[PDB]
RNA sequence: UGGGCCACUUUUGGUAAGCAGAACUGGCGCUGCGGGAUGAACCGAACGCCGGGUUAAGGCGCCCGAUGCCGACGCUCAUCA
RNA sequence: GGUUGGCCUCGGAUAGCCGGUCCCCCGCCGGGGUCCGGUGCGGAGUGCCCUUCGUCCUGGGAAACGGGGCGCGGCCGGAGAGGCGGCCGCCCCCUCGCCCGUCACGCACCGCACGUUCGUGGGGAACCUGGCGCUAAACCAUUCGUAGACGACCUGCUUC
């Protein structure tokens, strides 16, 4: 299961599109609404507990910030980074508190 | 472990072969594979039969090895095997399998009706037993 | 009884399984080992093959068929046949009620399930 | 309806598919017409299994039903009314059929003559 | 209101190793696995029932897509069930491993 | 039989079970073989491992990418043995081959199903007791298989769930026995009818 | 037609040869079919087009028809069987 | 185009197995030792479970604590491919169905095949019909040079 944070940066959202100029940048727009409505949190809380109960290796999705680089590219780079060193329960909250 | 052995006087049940379903007393043993057998009261004349056909029972007759037909018979009649067996639960289960095969179409129908209702009563009671066992409120 | 043309004269006890006085072929039946002593029964004499032979109507004086014969599609159960059926069954029904659950057996149909096989069944 | 033959025996054909020439499929220069393969290494001539069959006398049809049309009759080519008259006294085992060159107006008279002579025509409607 | 036919299966034609005789077919009847058990079926009529695209006429019913190739059991084929049967026309090779019905028709029981 | 025939691969000889499965799959009869890591092979482990290592050496030298594909999971090893016993290069053989599904462990459409057993291919009846054999799970593990450890943990967890189910099945059987004792005066005439016809000794 | 070749046995030269040369019979050449996985010659058997039955030689785990016999008695473990 | 009831599961040993119980120990269920049975496996896959002609009078038995409602709502369990299974509250009916009897009826289609299921099957367009929802990208063209024979690939393109 994959869980994303609300308020995903625009440079991160640029990675999901092959043509930013012609798009209307709707990626993850219906997803972040579930972080705010009451139904969605119980969906996300249950999604975290199931990941805590059933998973063995968990990774965080991190992106770099183009706006601080001298390159012409504004499109961020995505990568899963494996979280090592602990029980799955205690590395799940470690990634939660570092979300966003 | 190893409750029943092949000895002189051991009664064996013949599973397959010309004398399938017959009882037989081991009179002697030859060459590790065959055995001199004799059913005098079960219509199996003295001959050699392999150990593969036999299935040993718990009955043992006390007569000397390679004794004659008359001595094996008198040992068979005294402490009669025909009544201890058949009225043993192995044999009466063999009988049950026999009458199940010869069950006719009408008998199969009457069995189905009784079995439908035999179960219906048992199913209902188990449901009563489970519910009457469910009221448990003890800390 | 068996008819003079080799066809078997069977009845379902029409009340039981809805099989009237009707011929059947010896070769397309199965003889179950269940019997009723129908000795001392009076099967009427006029129950021969000519009695049971199929009838026809078409076609009187009509050769080119453009107006269709919109009748006789209902084969009529003649009042005679109802009487012979009543006579036979009334003197065969009590003999069936005598042995237990023969009426229920006759009401049921034979079938093969995903278990039993015909070469193993005893009939 | 139509004129029935004198007798209608069951026509038995030992082979219905045509005998095609060896390698006629691989080429357009080789026609389907049968040619006996006189090749030293030919596998059809040697009669290997699974190869093209060679026609021989064993496939011959029964004397009784040979040349019979699929309806109890044997053909006879007629070109005018006079050739029709010769089939008057067979009338039950031979059927006339009109040659292709016979004109539309002439073959109308052949068809009318055969109808009153009880002669069966295999192509009674061929210019209309 | 019942199956009323024993379920066989089409295993292939009677054959050598490199020669196959399609005019007879070998059937595997369920529940029979010895030659002595095949005597019951040794004359029973068998059917290969299949569907197609065009409706065909149906005896005693309205036309539908169901077709049948009729046949019958001729004799036993080798030491373990395995009836061999003759059909009115040689069965298609597509039917190998598919259902063949054994009808309990002409009965000697 | 129209249902899927599910065979438990534990205790079975590789080529004797494949012999049964190949013929069964050619006559229709979708076959599922689970627990392919419990399949046995006769002869000591070392000589069976050598046999696979020799198979590993069979390889198209000009381009190994096209050569023989040495599948390492026991289920794929078993599938290839059956493959080598079907006419897999004809439409009939491929169609028969697609009727066979092979698994390592028991995935959970089949863990809740009864599993058949083929005595004519079982190790206990086909091998003399004083003979060495090899486990397919260990042979595959030492030849390249990577999921022997995880399958063991998943198999063990499946066995704890099965014990709970067998706990209850014995519970509802003990209840049904006490029930049959409870209701006897109203069942006796029905039990006898079933008794005289073979059922219920 | 007057290039032959092969097999059993006999046999000459040669270390030997799927070599060279003889004797007898059979075969291939000129010949398809069943078996030996494959094969000019080996084993069976020679051939019009078909249906039924039965065999030969050879087989009957699966490929692949047939042992899915409750086959019989032994022998054998091979880290190149 | 197939098919012509289901089986919803211990682990296993094989020179041994299976079931049941009284006392010990594991935060009123599990594990040990006694004891009792069965073992050519009968708590049996050579097995078990459903079983279909349908109704109307008409009694005796099983039940009455019940069933069926894609009727509603909730809860719990299942992750190895969970695509599933289970449990409570509400509302509709009736003592209907299950066994043995009484009673008669149904197209009884005049001997005949492909009958009987899964099944409201899968796939593709199309009409009508109501309710609830959403308003996007890809490629080209243009740029880039972290790339490049050409394709491909990495990039940018009205807002702070
Ligand atoms: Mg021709
Ligand atoms: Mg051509
Ligand atoms: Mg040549
Ligand atoms: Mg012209
Ligand atoms: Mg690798
Ligand atoms: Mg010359
Ligand atoms: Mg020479
Ligand atoms: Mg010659
Ligand atoms: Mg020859
Ligand atoms: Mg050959
Ligand atoms: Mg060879
Ligand atoms: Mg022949
Ligand atoms: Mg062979
Ligand atoms: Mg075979």
């Amino acid at each position: 299961k994959t869980v994303f944070a609300e308020h995903i940066s625009d440079e991160c959202k640029r990675r999901f599109y092959k043509n930013w100029h012609k798009s209307k940048k709707k990626a993850f727009t219906k997803y972040c609404k579930k972080w705010q409505d009451e139904d969605g949190k119980k969906q996300l809380e249950k999604d975290f507990s199931s990941m805590k109960k059933y998973c063995q290796v968990i990774r965080v999705i991190a992106h770099t910030q183009m706006r601080l680089l001298p390159l012409r590219q504004k499109k961020a780079h995505l990568m899963e980074i494996q979280v090592n060193g602990g029980t799955v329960a205690e590395k799940l909250d470690w990634a939660r508190e570092r979300l966003e | 472990v190893f409750r029943r052995f092949v000895e002189v006087g051991r009664v064996a049940y013949v599973s397959f072969g010309p004398h399938a379903g017959k009882l037989v007393a081991i009179v002697d043993v030859i060459d590790q594979n065959r055995a001199l057998v004799d059913g005098p009261c079960t219509q199996v004349r003295r001959q050699a039969m392999p150990f593969k056909c036999m299935q040993l029972t718990d009955f043992i007759l006390k007569f000397p090895h390679s004794a004659h037909q008359k001595y094996v018979r008198q040992a068979w009649q005294k402490a009669d095997i025909n009544t201890k067996w058949a009225a043993t639960r192995w044999a009466k289960k063999i009988e049950a399998r026999e009458r199940k095969a010869k069950m006719t179409d009408f008998d199969r129908f009457k069995v189905m009706k009784a079995k439908k209702m035999r179960n219906r009563i048992i199913k209902n009671e188990v449901k009563k037993l489970q519910k009457a066992a469910l009221l448990k409120a003890s800390p | 009884k068996q008819l003079a043309s080799g066809l078997l004269l069977v009845t379902g006890p029409l009340v039981l399984n809805r099989v009237p006085l009707r011929r059947t072929h010896q070769k397309f039946v199965i003889a179950t080992s269940t019997k009723i002593d129908i000795s001392n029964v009076k099967i009427p004499k006029h129950l021969t093959d000519a009695y049971f032979k199929k009838k026809k109507l078409r076609k009187p004086r009509h050769q080119e068929g453009e107006i269709f014969d919109t009748e006789k599609e209902k084969y009529e159960i003649t009042e005679q046949r109802k009487i012979d059926q009543k006579a036979v069954d009334s003197q065969i029904l009590p003999k069936i009620k005598a042995i237990p659950q023969l009426q229920g057996y006759l009401r049921s149909v034979f079938a093969l399930t995903n278990g039993i096989y015909p070469h193993k069944l005893v009939f | 309806a139509a004129l029935r033959p004198l007798v209608k025996p069951k026509i038995v054909k030992k082979r219905t598919k045509k005998f095609i020439r060896h390698q006629s499929d691989r080429y357009v220069k080789i026609k389907r017409n049968w040619r006996k393969p006189r090749g030293i290494d030919n596998r059809v001539r040697r009669r290997f299994k699974g190869q093209i069959l060679m026609p021989n006398i064993g496939y011959g049809s029964n004397k009784k039903t040979k040349h019979m049309l699929p309806s109890g009759f044997r053909k006879f080519l007629v070109h005018n009314v006079k050739e029709l008259e010769v089939l008057l006294m067979c009338n039950k085992s031979y059927c006339a059929e009109i040659a292709h060159n016979v004109s539309s107006k002439n073959r109308k008279a052949i068809v009318e003559r055969a109808a009153q002579l009880a002669i069966r025509v295999t192509n009674p409607n061929a210019r209309l | 209101s019942g199956r009323l036919w024993s379920k066989a299966i089409f295993a292939g034609y009677k054959r050598g190793l490199r020669n196959q005789r399609e005019h007879t077919a070998l059937l595997k009847i369920e529940g029979v696995y010895a030659r002595d058990e095949t005597e019951f079926y040794l004359g029973k009529r068998c059917a290969y029932v299949y569907k197609a695209k065009n409706n065909t006429v149906t005896p005693g019913g309205k036309p539908n897509k169901t077709r049948v190739i009729w046949g019958k059991v001729t004799r036993a084929h080798g030491n373990s069930g395995m009836v061999r049967a003759k059909f009115r026309s040689n069965l298609p090779a597509k039917a190998i491993g598919h259902r063949i019905r054994v009808m309990l028709y002409p009965s000697r029981i | 039989e129209v249902q899927v025939l599910v065979l438990d691969g534990r205790g079975h000889l590789l080529g004797r079970l494949a012999a049964i499965v190949a013929k069964q799959v050619l006559l229709g009869r979708k076959v599922v073989v689970v627990r392919c890591e419990g399949i046995n092979i006769s002869g000591n482990f070392y000589r069976n491992k050598l046999k696979y290592l020799a198979f590993l050496r069979k390889r198209m030298n000009t381009n190994p990418s096209r050569g023989p594909y040495h599948f390492r999971a026991p289920s794929r090893i078993f599938w290839r043995t059956v493959r080598g016993m079907l006419p897999h290069k004809t439409k009939r053989g491929q169609a028969a081959l697609d009727r066979l599904k092979v698994f390592d462990g028991i995935p959970p459409p089949y863990d809740k199903k009864k599993r058949m057993v083929v005595p004519a291919a079982l190790k206990v009846v086909r091998l003399k007791p004083t003979r060495k054999f090899a486990y397919l799970g260990r042979l595959a593990h030492e030849v390249g298989w990577k999921y022997q450890a995880v399958t063991a943990t998943l198999e063990e967890k499946r066995k704890e769930k099965a014990k709970i189910h067998y706990r209850k099945k014995k519970q509802l059987m003990r209840l049904r026995k006490q029930a049959e004792k409870n209701v006897e005066k109203k069942i006796d005439k029905y039990t006898e009818v079933l008794k005289t016809h073979g059922l219920l000794v």
